[PDB]
């Protein structure tokens, strides 16, 4: 039982952050740009955790 | 009749201007009303 969608829904930012359905972005945007600096820095991390 | 039918047509771009005007206010105090919740 994790958090449900009636707290979900009481932070008024909630029902805001959902108009983008889930997806893959789409090479050359900058959602696509920046998830790579994400994917270095999960990337980095698992390198740190691993040594 | 000529200074009737100028004042009925500014009359209705009156109530046009106006009723957009109410419009855009409701929304605006619907997004505030969003926005306290």
């Amino acid at each position: 039982d994790g958090l449900p969608e009636k707290l979900a829904q009481k932070n008024p930012m909630y029902q805001k952050e959902r108009e983008t359905p889930p997806r893959f972005a789409q090479h050359g945007t900058f959602e696509y740009e920046y998830s790579q600096r994400w994917k270095s820095l999960d990337e980095m991390e698992k390198q740190q955790r691993e040594q | 009749q000529k200074r009737k039918e100028m004042q009925l047509r500014q009359e209705e771009e009156r109530r046009r201007r106006e009723e957009e005007m109410m419009i855009r206010q409701r929304e605006m105090e619907e997004q505030m009303r969003r926005q306290r919740e």
